[PDB]
């Protein structure tokens, strides 16, 4: 019915749609995501204003795709949760026909496929969400970090952060983080994750939140007061001159 | 030439909003404000209507106040047309799990459905986004009593206290002050029409203007009451508004 | 093929046996006729060839989507009706699915152990005992007999061989013997040590 | 089923018998085979009973939407138009013969129509398994120009002819009457010749007869 | 430049252009027509006219023979009136087959104007520049004039006339009709109704009228047809007597 | 291009008509038992092979068609009425009557007029044939407007044409002979060219007549053909 | 084929819905229209305004029939509103009658028009229904109601009202007059009054078209023999019965 | 070999004074194998009650689809749902699949909340309806329960004495069907309240 062309190039060879949901992606809450020696962390900036909020129910900005693969994302919320469930059937299709969860590169190439769709095809929108996809490929130890934008681009990453500042962040990652050397422990690399949030977030422990991925479908979300732990050892470290 | 009036209803500003959208919530601003309150035993909704007249029959009208099922209600703030257009495929989707699962929707599952819906006229089929703002009370056994909003750009949040149409920043800020997480029911009520008679564009608070409903707890059942016009006049004496 | 199950007290056991037979040859004694639909929800299952794991593997999956959706568990009750809800389309459907199976799941919010049987044309009903197929027929007598809803999972285990026992004697296909895996509040095991008990 | 149509010199008449089977079994021993399409044109059935009901609600639910639409009063000819392109679209496999009588403005009017689609008028006309016995006193009594009287006496005499005789139809006769000028008077049970006769004693139990295992209150409020 | 002036949509006055341009398409023929009934028939007539020697002006008409019993004239450009006629003769058509009988004159004009609102609510579709004026001796009603226009509306009429003089020759009726006190001109023959037809056509429009210059259509019970340059001009020197 | 301007006109369909307008002329003479169709061609170069670059187009067996303007859209039109007639003759087995074949072509352009996706056709469209009952010449233009004829014309030299068209109306009342017809639609062709006068052109015409041809359609070609150019050839001086 | 698969009805920077305002003042100028409800019926009631003296009025119901216990009135597009009339009543049989074997109730037929209104506004390639109408009717559970729905395909219950041209004054006029003890007889009286301000022409059973939802007509059935169908309580009033009314008025 | 002859048992209805009775078996067979002796083929919705005799897993999903119907219907109605209404509703929607019907033995059963009148019905898997005033039989003993309540039946029963003959109708029709039995229930249905009770009898 409807296939009017709304991601076109324009005469100096942009597609102004796309540049458009990256925009949505700038405006976006930040998100970041740093690998560890033997894990990959996943922090997310959540705005300030409302004390009013129900925190148990309001939907977490990190999510499952499988037992063993999350992710993390930036810009407008409701286009998130459309790429998330096609993530999560993708995922469990794999294993049907192929008896062997999806390689996080795979889920990646995948969800960026699909956001490079609505950039192609008539009558729709690109998708205003950047994201960071991260996990272990199955029997694997090496941890796995990617990074899909609205144009349907991706790649791998040492350590990427997305959203509102997150310009000034990556900033940070670049001066912080030892290649040769990453952050051993998971305890190291959730510290650092924290401390590049705490540059951008304003009145920190509050409105933060970690979440830490391992080998073998081992993923939990830290509680605040464990969150909060962290932020007090980084007065520690300040608060010596 | 038929592509010259396509408003294109599903595109990107520079900026990266959707423009109808944008617009959409801008007339919900100017629709009745809608209360939603979350007690530790029950639920609050609240709804100044703004279709107002002697001869109105208030004793029939369902304007603002809307039943998906037994144990989840919601609260319109928009185009009321708009509204039942998305509360029947709602109400359907409970059935629809009911029969599949033979236990109720949980309270989430149908708000995510119903905020996808209107998510997509958001990027596809150039059709201009459903014109409403939704407060979902409802109650299921794994999460208890839950509260969530969500309009036209599909996205949806929870909640403890909250507000949509007209006036929500002031609605919004007289909320934050007086709740408490321990909060009783018979509090919210209290709270809820303390805070639209001092938001409404109106010289004063009356029943005529109101719809009111709660949820609450026979034994380990939920009732779900919405109250009549003389149920919501005698409430407003007690509250002390009258 | 045997597809037995059977709910005591904090638990569910089932039975499935190990032979496929195509032909007039025993391609293989050692077959696991079952799928974990969820970390407390298992099912076994018996029927038409391809259709049997086709059916067993799909529900898995879509159980498995459920779960990651929610990140939540679907009581053992919310499943059967789901898988009911499938077979009763394959009734009328172009090719039906020929599948029978047993759902054997610990309600982790109830406590209680849960067993329900489905037969290919979406018909559920939820029992102490139960079986598909021929297998209720010479079973049935003894677990009328001796089962009582109190009993302890080893008390189950007799009462299962015993019924083994019956069909091993009295029935003319030699089914290689059973698989038997218990469901409880936590999780799904195999009992590796049934050749003698 | 013993159904028939009968025209008399001012309108028609139709009636049937009562008795509803089910093989050798009689589900029911008085039901209705008298359908109204539009107050003014009825319809009696035979065949697949819930064929006959579900076309005939089917076109008067189409019959008014047309009445309305072209503000005149319906027609028996659209009424069987409408009932044949349909029943032959289905090839027969709606089991639903019928006499669809009445009156509108065009004067009055008296058919038949066969599950496959075929139609047929006439002045007096029978289907179902009283079908034969009915046929044989019409085509013993009917006169042409006869009286409503007349008209009803012959109609309801070939259907006990089918009651009686015939064991696919029994219990009562029901009449519908559709004169030219006047509205169409349904004379339900307008005869009951097969009355069960007192039976030789009182059945009902004394109390606690039965044995009861449990018992339970049963909750319809919310 | 004005969108709401292109497609049927509304203007902030809530008005449609695009019907109401439609409305004048419908004088572009500078053709009047008019219809009045008999006591048991109806007649339409029409001007014809014929200016280019080179056309055949037996192939020039705006009167068709829709139903048996269904009469259609039209004030507007030939191509919509012909898309029209096809309708309305295939609906005709139709309707017998699938109800059991002919469709009735005012049964027509609200299908035919049930389709003419349509193209005033959807976008894709334009309005069709014409106003047709059905007309019979209907089986239930008698004698009926029904005209439909492109906005959707039609109604029935004693007697109508429509075209660029439209205005003349309705006042010229109407006061006719208030000597006569009645809805019909009472004339028991069919002959003696187009006669006067065409006289009042001839004072309301200040003209003489040949067999060339006019176009008649008459409804009978069960028949509706049109009158020859034959036909018209004894029907022509009939007006000769009392003039 | 179904937009009705304020005035009540469609200007797409009177542009269309400019485009008809500009084009080469073609015309269509109603004789005692049958018609005549002429068209000028016109030669831009040496190298279009003479009488090898046929325009004038034949439906069913006894319906010949000539138009003026856009040749490609001409062609489709003539396509769509190929189909029309040929639908009609399967069901009602009598090849299809002239005016019936009038409104095919007429109810499918009127049709293009009727959208704002689709554009009316570039051509005036002379038609006609032999039925049970007679002769008939039709003219159809980018409206869907259509009448019978006597005569007709249209293109670059129209008025030319229907200046001599009406003269022969005139001079012969009791009607007009097929032969006659040939000739003097060539000589029409001829007058037309002092207009279009710029460029040499070639001539073609065909005809359908009960007496000559039998009711079906065929071209006047060499013998017949040649002294047609001559009548007009000479005439013209 | 249609190309415009895009709504035609879109937001505004201020929150306007264009077509919607600009179809409801194709209703503000439509002719005076209204509603009353009474204890024991409803009545609904409009001016027969006539485009030619030569046009027979009796042809054009203004006020039509939806179902036996329902009828409708309207103010604004007449074309539009008819269509209404022919896609309200099939409607009432295909999504209810043809399932329940009743009648629905006043309250979801008119429900089933707001939803036809409703997709003018939002759907692929159109515009907006150009009227609103009133719809007055009488069910088994609910008794008599009185509905009014407009272009958006909002609709609100009423005592009383009136919409089209002289609608402000009217229910000012009604608000005054109105009380919950009225009885049919009464509310009709009403009715005939608040519409002679808004008629400068001729003021009779000819210019005037009202209908009731009252009592249940016997005498309206068509057929006798079924003892639990009473008949129509959609009764419509003849030229004679209103002059009777404004002799006393 | 008969859908309505595999899992089989019979529900029968009532009508006495003020009040009306719907009974049922418990047998769930497998052809001749007994399979569950606590299958119960009477539902209600609001103050409607529903039984289904025949194909299970029909049964199964009849409920399921007049329970989700009935829902919509109180939702937008404001109301609970009516004999005669519901009655209409279970033959337009058998009637839907009347080239694929589901096997089944239809009875409705209930008191009109407003009228105040005690009504039943009937069907066949087609649709069609019965209304009969005083009894409704159905499923693989519909010919012995008919025996059963013609001999037995009489109107105007009172609540406690209609329970003694629905009952006996029952108990004495199943035990001469091998595929009814294996436990059996009865409501009692009246304005006010509703009573269920089951019986005692042979387990063969």
């Amino acid at each position: 019915g409807y296939d009017r062309a709304l991601s076109i190039f324009s005469p100096d060879g942009h597609i102004f749609q796309v540049e458009y949901a990256l925009e949505a992606v700038k405006r976006g809450t930040c998100a970041v995501g740093v690998k560890g020696k033997n894990c990959v962390v996943l922090g997310c900036e959540r705005r300030s204003t409302l004390k009013l909020q129900d925190t148990r129910i309001t939907p977490s900005k990190v999510s499952k795709i499988d037992s063993h693969v999350v992710l993390s994302f930036s810009g407008l919320n409701a286009d998130s949760r459309i790429l998330i469930e096609k993530a999560r059937v993708e995922a469990q299709s794999h294993r049907l026909t192929l008896e062997d969860p999806v390689t996080v590169e795979y889920l990646t190439r995948y969800v960026a496929g699909v956001q490079q769709r609505y950039t192609q095809s008539g009558g729709v929108r690109p998708f205003g969400v950047s994201t960071l996809i991260a996990g272990f490929d199955p029997r694997d130890d090496e941890p796995k970090l990617y990074q899909t934008e609205p144009s349907g681009i991706y790649s791998s990453w040492s350590a990427q952060t997305i959203g509102r500042n997150s310009k000034t962040v990556r900033e940070f990652l670049e001066k912080n983080y030892d290649r040769k050397e990453p952050p051993a422990t998971v305890e190291e690399c959730v510290k650092l994750t924290v401390r590049s949030l705490l540059e951008v977030v304003q009145t920190g422990a509050k409105n933060i939140e970690i979440t830490v991925v391992k080998p073998d479908s081992d993923i939990v979300a830290l509680s605040s007061e464990e969150i909060n732990q962290y932020v007090t050892q980084i007065e520690q470290e300040k608060q010596e001159q | 030439g038929s592509r010259r009036y396509d408003s294109r209803t599903t595109i990107f500003s520079p900026e990266g909003r959707l423009y109808q959208v944008e617009y959409a919530l801008e007339s919900i601003s100017h629709a009745g404000t809608a209360i939603g309150i979350m007690a530790s035993d029950g639920i609050v909704l609240a709804a100044e209507r703004k279709v107002t007249s002697t001869l109105l029959e208030q004793d029939t009208s369902t304007e603002k106040l809307y039943k998906l099922n037994d144990k989840i209600a919601v609260a319109v703030a928009g185009l009321t047309a708009d509204a039942e257009i998305l509360i029947n495929t709602a109400r359907i989707h409970a059935q629809n799990y009911l029969k599949t699962y033979n236990e109720d929707i949980p309270v989430e599952i149908l708000v995510r459905r119903l905020s996808d819906i209107k998510q997509g006229y958001t990027q596809h089929g150039g059709l201009r986004p459903f014109g409403v703002s939704f407060i979902y009370a409802g109650y299921d056994d794994r999460y208890g009593y839950q509260l969530y909003t969500s309009n036209p750009s599909g996205n949806y949040t929870g909640w403890k206290a909250i507000s949509v149409g007209a006036n929500t920043s002031a609605a919004q800020t007289l909320l934050q002050m007086d709740y408490k997480d321990d909060m009783k029911v018979d509090d919210a009520i209290e709270l809820a029409l303390k805070t639209l008679s001092k938001t409404t564009d109106s010289s004063a608070l009356t029943y005529d203007r109101l719809e009111f409903a709660t949820i609450r707890k026979n034994d380990g059942e939920v009732y779900q009451k919405i109250f009549k016009p003389q149920e919501i006049k005698d409430i407003l004496v007690k509250t002390g508004i009258t | 093929d045997i597809i037995l199950g059977i709910r005591v007290q904090d638990s569910v056991i089932l039975a499935s046996s190990k032979a496929v037979t195509r032909g007039i040859s025993v391609l293989k004694d050692s077959d696991d006729k079952t799928r974990q639909l969820s970390p407390h929800t298992l099912m076994s299952f018996a029927g038409e060839a391809g259709d049997t794991v086709q059916f067993a593997e799909y529900i898995q999956a879509n159980i498995q989507l459920y779960s990651i959706r929610e990140d939540y568990e679907l009581s053992p009750q919310a499943v059967s009706s789901f898988v009911r809800q499938e077979l009763a389309k394959s009734i009328r459907s172009r090719r039906p699915y020929q599948v029978n199976v047993l759902i054997g799941g610990y309600d982790k919010k109830k406590n209680k152990p849960e067993l329900y049987q489905i037969d290919y044309l979406g018909t559920k009903v939820e029992l102490p005992y139960g079986a598909h197929g021929y297998s209720g027929f010479y079973t049935f007598s003894l677990l009328d007999h001796h089962y009582r809803p109190d009993m302890t999972t080893e008390e189950g285990l007799d009462l299962l061989k015993l019924c083994v026992q019956e069909l091993e004697k009295r029935m003319p296909m030699d089914f290689k013997g059973v698989i038997v895996k218990i469901v409880d509040k936590d999780g799904i095991r195999q009992v590796d040590d049934f050749q003698a008990q | 089923t013993t159904i028939v149509g009968v025209k008399f010199n001012n309108g028609v008449v139709i009636a049937a018998d009562t008795r509803s089977t089910q093989g050798p079994i009689v589900a029911d021993k008085n039901c209705a085979k008298l359908h109204r399409i539009s107050p003014k044109i009825w319809c009696a059935g035979a065949g697949t009973a819930a064929d006959t009901e579900a076309v005939t609600q089917l076109i008067g639910s189409n019959i008014e939407l047309h009445s309305l639409y072209t503000s005149r009063e319906p027609r028996v000819v659209s009424a069987l138009q409408m009932l044949k392109q349909h029943l032959f679209k289905y090839q027969g496999h709606i089991g639903a013969y019928l006499i669809v009588a009445g009156v509108d403005p065009t004067g009055s009017h008296l058919f038949s129509i066969h599950a496959h689609g075929s139609t047929d008028v006439g002045y007096y006309l029978s289907l179902g398994s009283g079908s034969l016995a009915a046929m044989a006193v019409l085509e013993s009594h009917w006169k042409q120009d006869l009286t409503k009287e007349e008209a009803i006496k012959l109609a309801s005499d070939a259907i006990q002819a089918g009651i009686w005789n015939d064991l696919g139809s029994g219990s009562n006769v029901d009449v519908c009457v559709m004169e030219i000028g006047k509205d169409a008077e349904y004379l339900r049970n307008y005869l009951t010749p097969n009355v069960r006769e007192e039976k030789q004693k009182s059945y009902k139990f004394p109390r606690g007869t039965t044995a009861v295992l449990k018992e339970s209150i049963v909750n319809i409020c919310d | 430049a004005g969108y709401d002036r292109h497609i049927t949509i509304f203007s902030p006055e809530g008005r449609l252009y695009q019907v109401e341009y439609a409305f004048k398409a419908t004088n572009q023929t500078n053709i009047n027509s008019l219809a009045v009934r008999g006591k048991d028939c109806t007649v339409v007539i029409s001007q014809k006219k014929v200016p280019d020697k080179l056309l055949d002006p037996t192939t020039v008409s705006y009167i068709f023979c829709i139903s048996r019993t269904i009469g259609m004239v039209v004030n507007g450009p030939i191509p919509d009136a012909r898309n029209a006629a096809l309708r309305a003769k295939a609906e005709a058509a139709e309707f017998r087959y699938k109800y059991g009988y002919d469709m009735p004159c005012d049964v027509l004009a609200k299908r035919m104007a049930n389709l003419s609102q349509i193209y005033t609510q959807r976008a894709y579709m334009r309005p069709l520049g014409v106003i047709l004026t059905f007309v019979s001796v209907d089986e239930e009603l008698g004698p009926s004039i029904y005209k439909t226009d492109p906005a959707g509306y039609y109604v029935g009429y004693k007697a109508t006339a429509t075209g660029p003089k439209q205005q003349e020759i309705t006042t010229n009726l109407e006061n006719h009709f208030k000597k006569s006190k009645i809805d019909h001109i009472n004339e028991e023959s069919w002959e003696k109704v187009v006669e006067f037809a065409i006289t009042h056509m001839i004072d309301a429009l200040g003209t003489e009228f040949s067999k060339n210059d006019l176009e008649v259509g008459v409804a009978t019970k069960d028949k509706f047809f049109t009158l020859s340059a034959e036909n018209i001009e004894e029907r022509l020197v009939a007006i000769a007597e009392q003039d | 291009m179904s937009v009705f301007s304020p005035d009540g006109r469609n200007f797409q369909v009177e542009y269309a008509v400019k485009a008809v307008e500009n084009g080469t002329t073609s015309i269509g003479i109603k004789c005692n038992d049958g018609v005549v169709f002429a068209v000028e061609k016109l030669i831009t170069s040496k190298l279009l092979v003479p009488q090898k670059n046929v325009k004038i187009q034949v439906v069913d067996r006894h319906i010949g068609c000539v138009y003026s303007g856009l040749i490609p859209d001409g062609r489709h039109l003539v396509n769509r009425g190929r189909e029309e007639a040929a639908s009609f003759k399967k069901l009602y087995k009598t090849p299809i009557p002239i005016p019936a074949f009038a409104d095919r072509l007429g109810q499918y352009v009127q049709a293009h007029t009727l959208y704002n996706s689709v554009r009316p056709f570039g051509v005036s469209t002379i038609f006609g044939g032999v039925d049970k009952n007679g002769a008939h010449l039709y003219m159809l233009e980018p409206s869907g407007s259509y009448w019978g004829y006597k005569g007709a014309a249209t293109g670059k030299g129209r008025q030319s044409a229907k200046a001599e068209l009406e003269k022969l109306v005139d001079h012969h009342p009791e009607g007009l002979s097929a032969r006659e017809a040939v000739k003097q639609a060539a000589k029409i062709i001829y007058l037309a060219h002092e207009d279009n006068k710029e460029k040499d052109f070639e001539l073609e015409i065909s005809w359908c007549s009960l007496s000559e041809t039998n009711g079906l359609h065929k071209f006047v070609k060499g013998d017949l053909l040649q002294e047609a150019i001559d009548f007009a050839q000479k005439e013209i001086n | 084929t249609d190309r415009y698969s895009f709504s035609l009805t879109t937001f505004s920077p201020s929150g306007k819905l264009g077509q919607i305002d600009y179809a409801l003042t194709a209703v503000k100028q439509g002719v005076t229209s209204l509603g009353i409800k009474a204890t024991n019926g409803v009545v609904i009631a409009t001016e027969k305004k006539s485009s030619s003296p030569l046009a027979m009025s009796e042809t054009l119901s203004k006020v039509s029939l939806l179902t036996p216990d329902i009828g409708a009135v309207y103010s604004g597009m007449g074309p539009d509103y008819r269509v209404l009339v022919d896609k309200s009543r099939k409607v009432a049989h295909t999504s209810y009658k043809r399932i329940y074997g009743e009648y629905p109730p006043t309250k979801l037929l008119v429900s089933e028009v707001a939803k036809i209104m409703q997709e003018a506004t939002q759907s692929g390639g159109v515009r907006p229904f150009g009227v609103s109408l009133l719809i007055a009717g009488h069910d088994e559970f609910n008794g008599f109601s009185l509905y009014q729905v407009d272009p958006s395909g909002s609709y609100f219950p009423w005592k009383a009202t009136a919409i089209g041209k002289g609608s402000v004054a009217a229910k000012t006029f009604l608000e005054k007059r109105w009380n919950d003890e009225l009885e049919l007889e009464d509310a009709i009286h009403i009715a005939l009054l608040t519409l002679k301000e808004s008629v400068e022409g001729e003021f009779n059973g000819d210019t005037i078209e009202l209908a009731i939802i009252g009592d249940e007509n016997p005498d309206l059935l068509g057929y006798t023999g079924i003892p639990t169908d009473k008949g129509p309580r959609f009764r419509k009033l003849t030229s004679q019965e209103i002059n009777d009314r404004l002799e006393a008025l | 070999s008969d859908p309505s002859s595999i899992n089989g048992g019979i529900v029968v209805a009532m009508t006495g004074k003020d009040c009306v009775a719907i009974a049922c078996d418990l047998r769930l067979g497998s052809q001749s194998l007994g399979v569950s002796n606590k299958f119960e083929k009477i539902f209600h919705y609001g103050h409607v009650f529903l039984g289904i005799t025949g194909l299970a897993t029909d049964v199964t999903t009849l409920n399921e689809m007049f329970r989700y119907k009935t829902n919509l219907y109180k939702l937008k109605e404001e109301r609970a749902i009516e004999p005669e209404t519901f009655t209409q509703l279970v033959s337009s929607s058998l009637y839907e699949r009347r080239f694929g019907p589901y096997f089944v033995g239809p009875v409705v059963a209930g008191i009109n909340s407003k009228s105040g009148k005690p009504f039943i019905a009937g069907f066949d898997l087609i649709g069609c309806i019965d209304e009969a005033k005083d009894f409704i039989v159905s499923g693989t003993a519909s010919d012995q329960l008919f025996g059963m309540c013609e001999s037995l039946y009489e109107p105007n029963l009172e609540p406690e004495d209609l329970f003694e003959t629905i009952s006996q109708a029952l108990l004495n029709a199943a035990d001469r069907d091998a595929l009814s039995g294996w436990g059996a229930v009865v409501y009692i249905i009246k304005k006010d309240e509703v009573v269920k009770r089951y019986l005692k009898m042979r387990q063969d």
